[PDB]
């Protein structure tokens, strides 16, 4: 599913303007 | 009031506030810092006690050195200048600013519910009506912003904020730039960025009405509608312009969430003859009443919870950094006109 998706993809925490 | 009346007179005052800043200096001394409430790449931002009032501010620290090496100069110059000459009722109010040998200082307005993003991801996700709400208001902002040729250019839940009547307020103006014909900075949180500014293309206003896209999808869906391991997959991904929808999307939103998440400029909502009022007229939009949410008496989806002025429970905890000031002053040049 998406949402799984969404989980292994590492970048549900906090998003800074640079990476 | 019309709006075009509003906005005019909007433009008016902006101009002189533009043209003759008012001295908004202050001191590092004369706030105790009390806790950090959240950082970004570029800023750290803490609550403060002003010593002589007893009045809570976010304070927002930003080291001079680290804003040249990251490239942020003309960026941080923008942000203090636009902040101190906009006035609307979903931005945060700049209440002062200064510099001392080493950092730049904006203080701000504490906004006490937290970020959108944490109660965003706490919930899981908005409810139709309650993405509604919240995007109704980034609408008139935007509005407001464009019609003084500003864009904002970051936005995302974690810039978003909630005060104690449960509204927005827009923070971080870091990448907001006064443009009346192009720019061509490459810049914005990933998930959030416009295809044409990925493409190296010049853009204007518009980028912000695509982002709009982007929050809107990530306020229903819970998740943002492009992301992937690497902010490079990401891009490639935004640039392709496929979209896919979770099926409890209403059919409405699916249809606006179209036309915001165009890749063609030529189609795009809100860049169009119509402009803002293709968005403001859209089947989804239809139970906004567009000033009242203006004049903030719809109620909002929900309260976030307070237990004293300086509460920061709707705030993550962050590791406390020491705030150093040089004894030389440092980047003089650089920052001569902050
Ligand atoms: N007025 C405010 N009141 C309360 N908290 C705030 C306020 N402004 C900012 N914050 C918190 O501090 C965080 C960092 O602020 P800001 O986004 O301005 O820094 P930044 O370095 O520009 O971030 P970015 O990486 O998005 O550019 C925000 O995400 C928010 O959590
Ligand atoms: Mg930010
Ligand atoms: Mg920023």
């Amino acid at each position: 599913t998406t949402y799984a998706d969404f989980i292994a993809s590492g970048r549900t925490g906090r998003r800074n303007a640079i990476h | 009031e019309s709006v075009k009346e509003f906005l005019a007179k909007a433009k008016e005052d902006f101009l002189k506030k533009w043209e003759s800043p008012a001295q908004n200096t202050a001191h590092l001394d004369q706030f105790e810092r009390i806790k950090t409430l959240g950082t970004g790449s570029f800023g750290r931002v803490m609550l403060v006690k002003h010593k002589e009032t007893g009045n809570h501010y976010a304070m927002k620290i930003l080291d001079k050195q680290k804003v040249v090496k990251l490239k942020q100069i003309e960026h941080t110059l923008n942000e203090k200048r636009i902040l101190q000459a906009v006035n609307f009722p979903f931005l945060v109010k700049l209440e002062f600013s200064f510099k001392d040998n080493s950092n730049l200082y904006m203080v701000m307005e504490y906004v006490p519910g937290g970020e959108m993003f944490s109660h965003l991801r706490r919930i899981g996700r908005f409810s139709e009506p309650h993405a509604r709400f919240y995007a109704a208001q980034i609408v008139l902002t935007f509005e407001y912003l464009h019609s003084l040729d500003l864009i904002y250019r970051d936005l995302k839940p974690e810039n978003l904020l909630i005060d104690q009547q449960g509204y927005i307020q827009v923070t971080d103006f870091g990448f907001a730039k006064r443009v009346k014909g192009r720019t061509w900075t490459l810049c914005g949180t990933p998930e959030y960025r416009a295809p044409e500014i990925i493409l190296s293309k010049g853009y204007n206003k518009a980028v912000d009405w695509w982002a709009l896209g982007v929050l809107i999808y990530e306020m229903a869906a819970g998740y943002p509608p492009f992301f992937a391991d690497q902010p490079i997959q990401i891009y490639e991904k935004i640039v392709s312009g496929k979209v896919r929808f979770p099926s409890h999307f209403s059919s409405d939103l699916k249809d606006l969430l179209r036309n915001l998440l165009q890749v063609d400029l030529t189609k795009r909502f809100g860049n169009l003859k119509n402009g803002v009022n293709d968005i403001k007229n859209h089947k989804w939009f239809a139970t906004t009443d567009w000033i009242a949410i203006y004049q903030r008496k719809v109620e909002a989806p929900f309260i976030p919870k307070f237990k004293g002025p300086g509460d920061t429970s709707n705030f993550d905890d962050y590791e406390e950094e020491e705030i150093r000031v040089s004894i030389n002053e440092k980047c003089g040049k650089e920052f001569s006109e902050f």
